[PDB]
C-alpha cells in the first residue's frame, strides 16, 4: 500500500535567487552645506543657447582617431 | 594671447554644454525606462539584472548614444589644444586667469564624468596649478593617490598651500603615501590612519569637504592591510578591505546625494531625475562646480566599482551580486558609455567567475550585452572613437573581446599585446601629468585591474583543463606578471594569485595514482616551495578567493609532514564565510580569523574532544578531491580520493535522480496515488544501489576510514609504532595510529588495500608486503583487550548536496552529523568553553521558539504541526512573521528554534536580522533545500543560507538537502522530537525517523545537521 500524494512545501527564495535589498545602503537625511572657500564672482556675457552651442560644434570635426597622434607631438 | 583662448574657452564651454546637455538627455531617456521596467519606486533584486539587460539594450539602440561621439572627439582635441596653449596661459598673470580657471574646469567635468581619468586628473592638475582653488585640490588629491602615483605626489604636497581645512586631509594622503615607500613606516603610519580614520567619523559636522575626506581615508585604508606581514606587523592589527570599503562606497554616496540626487547608489526611488543639466540652481558660469561635480561623481563610480571587485575576490558572493547590479543601474542613470561598459562587462565577468548557481541564464544575457552595447544596431563608428583616445576604454573594449571569446589562449595574446599598445598610446596624458620627460608612467591602475582580472581568469581555465606546454604560454605569462607588480599594494588580489596560478601552471603535480583512476625537478620543486612556506608565513591576513583557494590547497597538496596539510587544507576553505566574520569584527589581524600558524592550528586540534574527529573532504586547487581527516590523538590523514571527472559524474548522475525528485513533486499532474509512491520508491531504491556504488566506486576502499576515530589504548599504542617502523618509511604514525584502531571494523582485503594505498604516496615496501596480514591478525589482538563518538563532515561545497552522512557505512552507525567549516567547529567549540556548555546541548524544547507556514499558503501542513504543538507549550506566531525584533529576541532568549514553512529564512529572518543579534538557539530549518548549498565556483563555498547562521554563531542547523514533499517531511519532524524526550540524542533520533520514514534515501536523507549535537535537557 501506499499513502495518498502529497504537496511539496518548496522555497521562493530558492537561496538568494531573489533578494529585494532594501534602501539602507548609506545614512539617511544626510543634507550637508558645501562649506567652499573659493566662491568668487563670474562673469556675464552673451551665452550661446541649445541652438547656438551646436554651431559651435559644427565647425569642430577635430580629426578621425588621430589626436592622440597630435598628443605626443608637443 | 587672450585672443585664442577667449575664442577657445567659448569652443570648450560649448563642447562640455553640449555634451551636458547631450547626455542629459540620454539620462532622462532611461527614465521613461526605469519606471516602465522596476516602477517609480519599485523594488530591485539579483532577478532584476535580466531587466537591466533590456534597459542598456535602449540605452544603446536610443538616437542619442552614437551622438556623443562627436563630443568625445571635440573635447579631445580641446585637450590637445589647450596644452598647446597652456604656456600661454600660466604666462597671462592677471585675474583674467579667473575667466580662464573654466577652461580645463569645464573639461575636468567632461573626462571625469566619462571616467577618461588619465585625462581628467591632468586637466584637474592643471587647473590647480593655473587657479589654485583650495576644494579642487582637495579633489585632485584623491585622484593622484587613487592612480598609485607615488612620485608625483611628492612634487605637489610641497608647493600647494595647506589652510586649515586642507592640513587635515593632506596629512591624510602623507600617512598613506610614506606608508607604502617604506617598510619601516608601516607600523608608524598605519596607527597614524587608524587615529585618523576614527577621527573623522567621531566628528560629527555634516560638512561636504569633511564627507569627502570621509569616503577618501576609508578607503585608503582600505587598501591598507595589502603588504607582507613581517615580525612587527603581526603583533599591530590591519583595517580589513571589505568592510569600510563599503564604507567608503557609503559616504561617497552621501557626497552625490547632495549635489544630485539620482546617481547615488543608495537611491531606489528614481523618480528623481540624475540630470546633471540645471547644476543646481545656478552655476552655469561658474568654474569650480565643474570640477566639484565632475569629481564626486568620478569618485562614486570609482568607489562602487571598487566596492563591486572587492567582493568578487573576496568571495562575498552576497554583497557582490547586490553592489554589481546597483552599480550599473547609476551608471544607467548616469548614462556614460564607460561608466556603463565598466559594469556591464564585470556583470559578465562575475557570471563567468561563479558557474553552476543558476547563472548560465545569467551570463547568456549579459555576456551578450556588453557585445551588444559595444557593436552597432543593437538589439566601430562610436566605439572606436573613444578608443584610442581613452585609455581605461581600450582596456574595457578588448576585456569584452575576451568575455565574449570566453577567455581562450589567443584572445589573452591578442590582450598582452594590445596592453602594450594602449599603454604607448595612452602614454601621453600620463607624461603631462608629471611634466617631466625622464619619469616613466606606470600604466592606469583601472588598466592593470583589468588585465589582472583578464589573466587571472584565464589561467583557471588553463588549470582546469590542465596543460602548460606552450612556451607562449609562459611569455604571456611573464609579461602578464610585471604589468600588475608597478603597484605592490593596492592590487595584492592580482598579484598574488597570478604568481601562484603561474606557479602552480609550472608545478601541476597530479598525482596520478592506482585508485585515482580519471575518467572522460627536485631543485625546481624545492624554488617555490621555499617561497610559498614564506607566503604562507607572510599574506596571512589576506582572505582573497582566488589567491587563498589556489595556494593553501597546493601546499596541501605537495606538503611531506601531515600537519603543515591539515593547516593548509582548513584554510583554504569557507572565504565568503569568513570575510563577513571579518567586516563584523571590523579589523584583520594574523591570528583571530586565520589560524596563527601550524603551531596554533595544533594546538586546538588537541583541545578539540577525544569523541569529536573531523572527516573533512575538500577540493585542491587542481581541482582533485581530498580527504583530511583529523582528530587529536592522531595526526591528520591525508589522501586523495578521486578527480573533478569522477565527481562531476558522481554529481551529475545524482542531481539527475534528483532532478527525478523535482519534476514528479513539481509537476504530479494528474498520476493515481499509487504511481505516485510506486515509480520512484525504485527511484529511491536506486539510492539505495548509488551510495553502495559511491562507497564502491568514488571512495573505494577510503570510506572505512570515515569512521569516527577515538584514542587509542596504550598496550595497542605499542603496535601502531611498530606498524609504523616496520613500514620503513611508508607510513606516519598518526596515520597508522588510527589503522590499527580501524582494523577492527574494515574487512581484512581491505584493510590490506588501504595500508597499501598510503604506501603508494611514499615508497612502498616488497618486504612489508609479505609480512602485512600478520599486522592485521595482531591489530584485532590488541584492540578487544584494550562514549558516542561523532564524525563530522566538512564537505567541499560542489559535494555537499549529497547526503554523504547516509552511506554504507553508517548505515549501523548513526552518530554522523555533519559541519560548515573547520575554523567555524572552533569557534563554535570555544563560545561552548567560554559558556562552559555540555559538548552535546542540553535543551529545554518546551519553551523554544516556532515559526509555522507565514502568509497562510501552505495548507494543511500548517494545521498538521500545529497538532504537535498542541501538545506542548512553545510560543511563536501562525501565518505571519510577527517582527524582525522578536525574531532576534527569539533566537537570543528562547533555547531552540522551528522553522516548518516556505524555504529558509526568506521573509520570516532574512540576512538583517542574523547579523544584530547572536544566537545561541538551536535552529530547525525545515522547507526544500533550507541547507542546500548551490554548488559555485572553486573558492566560493556556494550559496545558500547557512553561512548566515554560521556567521551568527547558531550551535546546530537541522535542515533539508533536496526539494521534499511537505508532508513527509512533517511526519519526519513529529517522530523526530518526540524520539528526543520520548540519552538518545538528535543524531540518534534522526537514524530512528528512517526507521519511521516511508522512503529510505530520497526522502530521509535529505535531513543532515550542521553542528554539536542535541541531547535532551531532563
Amino acid at each position: 500500500l501506499a499513502a495518498d500524494i502529497e504537496d511539496d512545501m518548496l522555497n521562493l527564495e530558492d537561496q538568494d535567487v531573489v533578494l529585494s535589498e532594501d534602501r539602507p545602503y548609506g545614512d539617511v537625511i544626510d543634507p550637508a552645506e558645501s562649506e567652499a572657500e573659493a566662491l568668487a564672482e563670474l562673469g556675464v556675457e552673451e551665452w550661446d543657447s541649445y541652438p547656438p552651442i551646436d554651431p559651435a560644434s559644427r565647425i569642430g570635426d577635430d580629426f578621425n582617431y588621430v589626436l592622440r597622434t597630435e598628443d605626443f607631438a608637443e | 594671447h587672450i585672443e585664442k583662448l577667449d575664442e577657445l574657452r567659448k569652443n570648450v564651454s560649448c563642447t562640455v554644454i553640449g555634451f551636458a546637455e547631450q547626455t542629459a538627455e540620454l539620462q532622462q531617456e532611461i527614465s521613461e525606462l526605469f519606471i516602465a521596467e522596476f516602477g517609480v519606486n519599485g523594488p530591485i533584486d539579483m532577478n532584476s539584472l535580466s531587466k537591466l539587460a533590456r534597459i542598456t539594450s535602449y540605452y544603446a539602440s536610443s538616437e542619442y548614444f552614437q551622438g556623443l561621439a562627436k563630443y568625445q572627439r571635440t573635447a579631445c582635441k580641446m585637450f590637445i589644444t589647450w596644452q598647446t596653449l597652456r604656456k600661454e596661459a600660466m604666462e597671462c598673470r592677471s585675474k583674467d586667469r579667473e575667466i580662464f580657471a573654466s577652461i580645463p574646469a569645464k573639461l575636468c567635468f567632461f573626462y571625469f564624468y566619462n571616467g577618461e581619468l588619465c585625462r581628467a586628473v591632468v586637466c584637474l592638475l592643471d587647473y590647480i596649478d593655473l587657479s589654485d582653488d583650495t576644494l579642487a585640490k582637495e579633489a585632485a588629491l584623491r585622484w593622484l593617490m587613487f592612480l598609485g602615483e607615488t612620485e608625483l605626489i611628492e612634487k605637489k604636497l610641497k608647493t600647494w598651500k595647506m589652510d586649515k581645512s586642507s592640513k587635515d586631509m593632506f596629512s591624510a594622503t602623507e600617512f598613506a603615501m610614506n606608508y607604502l615607500k617604506k617598510s619601516e613606516y608601516r607600523v608608524e603610519m598605519l596607527e597614524k590612519l587608524m587615529k585618523l580614520r576614527d577621527k573623522v567619523k567621531s566628528d560629527p559636522t555634516r560638512s561636504f569637504s569633511r564627507y569627502e575626506l570621509a569616503s577618501y581615508v576609508s578607503w585608503l585604508c582600505s587598501t591598507l592591510s595589502n603588504v607582507p606581514v613581517g615580525s612587527a606587523l603581526r603583533e599591530c592589527e590591519f583595517p580589513d578591505r571589505v568592510s569600510h570599503i563599503q564604507e567608503a562606497a557609503l559616504k561617497s554616496d552621501s557626497l552625490v546625494r547632495n549635489r544630485i540626487p539620482g546617481l547615488a547608489s543608495s537611491q531606489f526611488d528614481n523618480s528623481v531625475n540624475a540630470s546633471i543639466w540645471p547644476f543646481l540652481d545656478g552655476h552655469q558660469e561658474d568654474s569650480n562646480y565643474y570640477v566639484h561635480i565632475g569629481s564626486t561623481i568620478a569618485w562614486h563610480f570609482e568607489m562602487r566599482r571598487e566596492c563591486a571587485l572587492v567582493n568578487v575576490t573576496t568571495a562575498q558572493t552576497r554583497d557582490s551580486m547586490s553592489a554589481m547590479i546597483l552599480n550599473l543601474r547609476v551608471a544607467l542613470k548616469s548614462a556614460s558609455f564607460f561608466r556603463v561598459l565598466q559594469t556591464t562587462n564585470t556583470l559578465a565577468y562575475y557570471s563567468s567567475i561563479i558557474e553552476e548557481a543558476g547563472s548560465e541564464k545569467n551570463a547568456k544575457l549579459m555576456r551578450v550585452s556588453c557585445v551588444n552595447l559595444l557593436s552597432s544596431n543593437p538589439i566601430v563608428c562610436n566605439v572606436c572613437t573613444i578608443y584610442p583616445l581613452h585609455s581605461s576604454f581600450a582596456a574595457e573594449y578588448m576585456m569584452s573581446y575576451a568575455i565574449h571569446s570566453d577567455f581562450s589562449q589567443l584572445s589573452i595574446k591578442h590582450f598582452n599585446d594590445e596592453f602594450a599598445r594602449i599603454r604607448e598610446r595612452g602614454m601621453s596624458s600620463q607624461v603631462l601629468m608629471h611634466r617631466d620627460s625622464s619619469v616613466r608612467p606606470r600604466p592606469n591602475i583601472i588598466q592593470n585591474e583589468i588585465f589582472g582580472m583578464c589573466v587571472i581568469r584565464w589561467l583557471t581555465k588553463k588549470l582546469d583543463s590542465k596543460e602548460s606546454a606552450d612556451e607562449d604560454t609562459m611569455e604571456i605569462f611573464n609579461n602578464a606578471l610585471k604589468i600588475v607588480r608597478y603597484l605592490q599594494q593596492r592590487t595584492t588580489d592580482m598579484i598574488l594569485a597570478v604568481t601562484q596560478l603561474g606557479r602552480q601552471l609550472e608545478f601541476p603535480m597530479e598525482c596520478n595514482y592506482s585508485w585515482m583512476r580519471p575518467t572522460i625537478d627536485k631543485e625546481r620543486f624545492e624554488k617555490v616551495r621555499l617561497a610559498m612556506r614564506n607566503e604562507m608565513n607572510h599574506y596571512g591576513h589576506i582572505l582573497y578567493r582566488e589567491w587563498r583557494c589556489r595556494l593553501f590547497a597546493y601546499v596541501g597538496r605537495t606538503s611531506r609532514d601531515p600537519w603543515e596539510a591539515a593547516y593548509a587544507w582548513a584554510e583554504s576553505t569557507q572565504i565568503g564565510a569568513r570575510n563577513a566574520v571579518q567586516s563584523r569584527l571590523e579589523k584583520c589581524k594574523r591570528g583571530l580569523v586565520t589560524m596563527s600558524g601550524h603551531d596554533r592550528f595544533k594546538t586546538c586540534v588537541q583541545s578539540m574532544p577525544d569523541e569529536m574527529t573531523l572527516v573533512q573532504i575538500a577540493m585542491a586547487d587542481d581541482k582533485t578531491i581530498y580527504l583530511v581527516k583529523l582528530h587529536a590523538d592522531r595526526d591528520p590523514i591525508i589522501m586523495p580520493l578521486a578527480h573533478y571527472s569522477q565527481a562531476v559524474e558522481l554529481m551529475d548522475k545524482f542531481t539527475f535522480l534528483l532532478d527525478e525528485d523535482e519534476m514528479i513533486a513539481k509537476y504530479p499532474g494528474d498520476i493515481t496515488p499509487e504511481e505516485f509512491w510506486k515509480r520512484r520508491k525504485i527511484v529511491d531504491g536506486r539510492m539505495m544501489t548509488f551510495v553502495d556504488e559511491v562507497q564502491k566506486h568514488f571512495l573505494g576502499v577510503a570510506a572505512s576510514l570515515l569512521m569516527p576515530s577515538g584514542q587509542l589504548g596504550p598496550k595497542a599504542a605499542e603496535l601502531a609504532i611498530k606498524i609504523h617502523k616496520l613500514s620503513k618509511g611508508g607510513l606516519l604514525l598518526g596515520e597508522a595510529k588510527e589503522m590499527v584502531y580501524q582494523s577492527k571494523l574494515m574487512d581484512a582485503k581491505s584493510w590490506e588495500a588501504l595500508i597499501l594505498r598510503f604506501c603508494e604516496m611514499r615508497t612502498t615496501d616488497e618486504k612489508f608486503k609479505s609480512f602485512l596480514p600478520l599486522m592485521h591478525r595482531n591489530s584485532v589482538e590488541v584492540m578487544n583487550q584494550d562514549e558516542k563518538k561523532y564524525t563530522y563532515l566538512v564537505i567541499c561545497p560542489h559535494l555537499s548536496q549529497f547526503c554523504w552522512e547516509r552511506l554504507p557505512i553508517f548505515d549501523e552507525y548513526p552518530y554522523v552529523g555533519r559541519q560548515v567549516s573547520i575554523h567555524s567547529t572552533f569557534s563554535q567549540l570555544e563560545a561552548m568553553k567560554s559558556q562552559e556548555k555540555q559538548i552535546p546541548l542540553q535543551i529545554d524544547v518546551q519553551n523554544a521558539y516556532y515559526i509555522l507556514d507565514p502568509d497562510n499558503n501552505l495548507g494543511e501542513t500548517q494545521k498538521r504541526m500545529v497538532e504537535y504543538i498542541n501538545k506542548f507549550n512553545w510560543e511563536g506566531t501562525v501565518g505571519s512573521a510577527p517582527k524582525s525584533n522578536e525574531i532576534s529576541a527569539a533566537l537570543s532568549q528562547r533555547d531552540a528554534f522551528f522553522f516548518i514553512g516556505h524555504g529558509s529564512g526568506s521573509s520570516v529572518m532574512p540576512r538583517s536580522v542574523l547579523k544584530q543579534s547572536t544566537c545561541n538557539a538551536i535552529s530547525l530549518l525545515m522547507g526544500c533545500g533550507s541547507v542546500r548549498t548551490i554548488p559555485q565556483a572553486l573558492g566560493f563555498d556556494g550559496k545558500t543560507a547557512i553561512l548566515d547562521y554560521a556567521m551568527a554563531k547558531c550551535p546546530l542547523i537541522v535542515g533539508c538537502l533536496w526539494t521534499v514533499t511537505d508532508g513527509e517531511i512533517d511526519r519526519f519532524l513529529i517522530r523526530m522530537i518526540d524520539d528526543c524526550f520520548e540519552l538518545r540524542q538528535l543524531s540518534e533520533a534522526m537514524h530512528e525517523a528512517r526507521s519511521k520514514a516511508r522512503l529510505k534515501y530520497l526522502t530521509g536523507a535529505a535531513v543532515v545537521m550542521y553542528g554539536l549535537p542535541v541531547v535532551a535537557k531532563q
